[PDB]
RNA sequence: UCCCAAAAUGUAACGGAGGCGCCCAAAGGUCACCUCAAGACGGUUGGAAAUCGUCUGUAGAGCGCAAAGGUAGAAGGUGG
RNA sequence: ACCCCCGUGCCCAUAGCACUGUGGAACCACCCCACCCCAUGCCGAACUGGGUCGUGAAACACAGCAGCGCCAAUGAUACUCGGACCGCAGGGUCCCGGAAAAGUCGGUCAGCGCGGGGGU
């Protein structure tokens, strides 16, 4: 499941078009963190249970349900309360996530074209901008509460941009050409 | 030190045969019924003590 | 308004080159200015005192962080 | 002319100067020979005498900003605080500190701005040129 | 100049036409007192970009460079000037003034010339060629055109000191 | 990140004390175990894994203990601290403990 | 609690500002453990702030309230 | 005795960052696995348990580099103890000693110990 591939489609199709003189210092994944939505403009403790459960078998993870930055400004905001979702994957769920994305995920998009090509991150990470949620293989309408959106971020071990891309790449990412 | 009908009151220290008065001002806004504790009086010490009057 | 007053005090208690004894108090403060260091201990207010007798020496490691010790003379 | 928001109240005392160099901003300069208090209002005035003889130039450069709130006398009696919180502002005015600086205008043309804004100062002053060249 | 004397009471030197000023480098750094006079002549010449023959009481011309003047509050009268011994190669680096030659096209037309800085500091100013002005052209400008030091010609062997996006001279709109 | 170790040094008196400490490096495969005087930036004892191990990194724990109590008999020691740094005293780091507390 | 107070302390006025007459069964004891504000770049109910992530960052935060002193190895935040 | 690495102190920026080069099984790190002791209010990132390969890329160590930081003269001045004066006053001067800050020259990217280890 995965990993093979992971190495074997992308480490060596590095130094015959870069030129590495480590294998260590090719580009890996990292971590891809999971910001959620919940709360500001809708303050409902109803919502909380929603993507509580959701998140939670999309990902094979329990998610922490983080608070406000103890900044009150002039419109809705308070000191202490849950206004966020952090989904850390890092390791295995990492990789099962990540293929369960690039297989159904994308692919499985109602107008899509690809994702916007330009060098986001240009520190050597990379940002998603995934919106509707009723585009997973886990996600069943049939069955929930309503319909909100996602965010994933890519973290990875590049130095480059132009070393970034090409992971992203090789490893499962269309764009718009 | 004012002592009125608002909120906290000044509450006495007892014990089961032991003869002791801690005198601690406690409250009753949040958790206010399990003023449970333990403080050894001139007895053998180390005694069941609260002071919950 | 020249409503309110306050009398404070403060200060250094015990200079350096001072022969103290055991229970003397060093110097008071409101923080921690001056460090409690060897043979020196710290009360609640932040108040430096001895613990045996000796001589005050005083210690300044480019400000920042003072430190005050004692030096038996026997 | 006045602050924008402070305190509120002040002291009173004069050291001689500290930060009034000889040509800043420009070619022609004017400076006390005299420790004093510069109002607002006198500076305003002087300004504006300045702006009348120069039609068009807008080169006039004023940096003695007035920092200084003084009290005033309500109406008579002693019994009571701190009186008159807003009468005026001043800015305080040592021997060297450069108050005005023009420059664009020739020789004649500085003689009779400055000497005029001169009849308009509580304290005596001078004219001087470029021959000073400390920090830059 | 010819110096004289050289003390460190200034008893002998307030009431006569004196004025305290030292010198150093990187070796020696005796003080010394020059004329108030000779000095308030040749420093109205050569200013920061020129050096002049300093002999000393006895047969010693040491070959220096005007650094930092502390003059007097309150009078236009020096009270202390500082002087650096130029080397050979690489000394210190000279501030050089900036002047303007030939009538601009903005000026005419209703707005005003205005220099921005006026004294320009560059490096290496190479000892032997420094220079003691500099030509900045002002005709090319209009209205609200700005130059900047990527644009002053340099002197051949001299390079630049502040940012070179520095507004030197700029043509302010009239009123 | 280096605050841990920093949370133990100045934990444990050095004056007051009057006592001896000991330091131990266990962050790879090869721990030091050094033993450092209170007052004195000096070394009394203080063992070493690095000469020979037998083909063992985790069981050695143990043995740095014992032999290193065993050690400082031969100088007269009595009383020790012990400062490990990013340790939350779990396996290896107690087996080194116990070793050198019941040897001693 | 600052300032006045004039570098020990102290020091007046119907001088200049702002607080208290509480609160916390935990905000205590102890033992472990975590590191802030802010900006930039890039992201979905946002398009000022925030939720996330990656950098910078002697702390420009925090410490129940007023203020000063003091605190990054904690007197910041959590759990048994 | 030479060097080097690892650990731990004095010292707590003249010993700090940035840029760059060197190091490859003695040491250090990443990495691999990780049902259990133990654990991250979610994730064995970090804590942690058991150890190969590979690599030294990153981190760490060392070395070059002083662009920026940090430290920081001489000379002079501000202020001032004491002594003696001036103006209606705001204020200011003289003598005699002490003596800044800032800026300039310049200075250096440390120095000094203990222990263990592996090499010539
Ligand atoms: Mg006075
Ligand atoms: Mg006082
Ligand atoms: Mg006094
Ligand atoms: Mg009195
Ligand atoms: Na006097
Ligand atoms: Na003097």
């Amino acid at each position: 499941q995965l990993k093979t591939k992971y190495n074997d489609q992308v480490r060596p199709a590095l130094m015959q078009q870069f030129g590495y003189s480590s294998v260590m210092a090719v580009p890996r994944i990292e971590k891809i963190v999971v910001n959620e939505g919940l709360g500001s403009s809708k303050e409902d403790s109803k919502a909380i249970d929603k993507a509580a459960k959701e998140l939670a078998l999309i990902t094979l993870q329990k998610p922490i349900i983080t608070k406000a930055k103890k900044s009150i400004s002039n419109f809705k905001l308070r000191q202490g309360m849950p206004v966020g979702i952090k989904v850390t994957l890092r390791g295995e769920r990492m990789y099962v996530f990540l293929e369960k994305l690039i297989n159904i995920g994308l692919p499985r998009i109602r107008d899509f074209r690809g994702i916007n090509p330009n060098a986001f991150d240009g520190r050597g990470n990379y940002n998603l901008g995934i919106k509707e949620q009723l585009i997973f293989p886990e996600i069943t309408y049939d069955m929930v509460d309503k319909t909100r959106g996602m965010d994933i971020t890519i973290v990875t071990t590049a130095k480059t941009d132009e070393e970034a891309r090409a992971l992203l790449q090789s490893m499962g990412l269309p764009f718009r050409k | 030190a004012k002592d009125g009908p608002r909120i906290i009151v000044k509450m006495e220290s007892s014990a089961g045969t032991g003869f002791y008065y801690t005198t601690t001002k406690n409250r009753r806004n949040t958790q206010a019924k399990l003023e449970l504790k333990k403080y050894d009086p001139v007895a053998k010490k180390h005694v069941v003590f609260r002071e919950k009057k | 308004n020249g409503r309110d007053s306050n009398p404070k005090y403060l200060g250094v208690k015990k200079f350096g080159g001072e022969v103290v004894k055991a229970g003397n108090i060093l110097v008071r403060q409101r923080g921690t200015k001056f460090k409690a260091g060897q043979g020196v201990g710290m009360g609640r207010d932040h108040t430096l005192f001895a613990l045996s007798d000796g001589k005050v020496v005083f210690i300044n490691k480019g400000k920042g962080a003072r430190f005050i010790s004692i030096e038996a003379a026997q | 002319k006045r602050t924008k928001f402070r305190k509120q109240f002040r002291g009173r005392m004069t050291g001689d100067a500290k930060g009034g160099d000889y040509v800043a901003f420009g070619d022609y300069g004017l400076i006390a020979m005299e420790p004093a208090w510069i109002k607002s209002n006198q500076i305003e005035a002087c300004r504006i005498v300045m702006s009348r003889h120069f039609r068009r130039g807008g080169k006039i450069y004023i940096r003695i900003f007035p920092d200084k709130p003084v009290t005033k006398k309500p109406a008579e009696t002693r019994m009571g605080k701190g009186k008159g919180a807003v009468e005026y502002w001043v800015s305080v005015v040592k021997p060297g500190r450069v108050m005005f600086e023009v420059a664009g205008v020739t020789e004649e043309q500085a003689k009779e701005a400055f000497r005029l804004a001169g009849h308009k100062l509580p304290i005596q002053t001078k004219m001087v040129k470029r021959e000073v060249y400390d920090e830059a | 100049m010819e110096l004289t004397a050289k003390p460190r009471t200034p008893k002998q030197k307030l009431d006569e036409s004196m004025i305290a000023a030292v010198a150093y480098n990187k070796e020696n750094n005796v003080s010394f007192a020059l004329d108030r006079k000779a000095f308030d002549r040749a420093f109205r010449q050569q200013s920061t970009t020129g050096l002049f023959d300093i002999t000393v009481e006895g047969g010693e011309t040491f070959p220096a460079l005007v650094k930092a003047v502390q003059m007097d509050k309150r009078k236009r009268a020096p009270i202390h000037v500082d002087f650096y011994m130029v080397t050979y190669g690489e000394p210190v680096e000279v501030s050089v003034p900036v002047h303007t030659t030939g009538r601009s096209q903005g000026e005419v037309q209703g707005g005003l010339v205005d220099i921005v800085v006026h004294n320009l500091q560059i490096v290496a100013p190479g000892p032997r060629r420094i220079p003691q002005e500099l030509v900045v052209d002002v005709t090319k400008m209009n209205i609200g055109d700005h130059i900047t030091a990527g644009d002053i010609k340099l002197p051949e062997g001299c390079t630049l000191a502040a940012d070179p996006e520095l507004t030197v001279v700029s043509v302010l709109p009239p009123r | 990140r280096r605050k841990l170790r920093t949370r133990r040094k100045v934990r444990t008196t050095t004056a007051a004390s009057g006592r001896l400490r000991l330091s131990v490096y266990r962050s790879s495969k090869h721990i030091y175990a050094q033993i450092i005087d209170d007052s004195r930036g000096q070394t009394l004892a203080a063992a070493s894994s690095a000469a020979l191990k037998s083909g063992n990194k985790t069981d050695t724990a143990a043995a740095v203990g014992k032999a290193l109590a065993a050690a400082a008999a031969e100088k007269g020691i009595k009383q020790v601290v012990f400062d490990r740094g990013s340790y939350k005293y779990h396996g290896r780091v107690k087996a080194l403990a116990d070793a050198a507390r019941e040897g001693g």
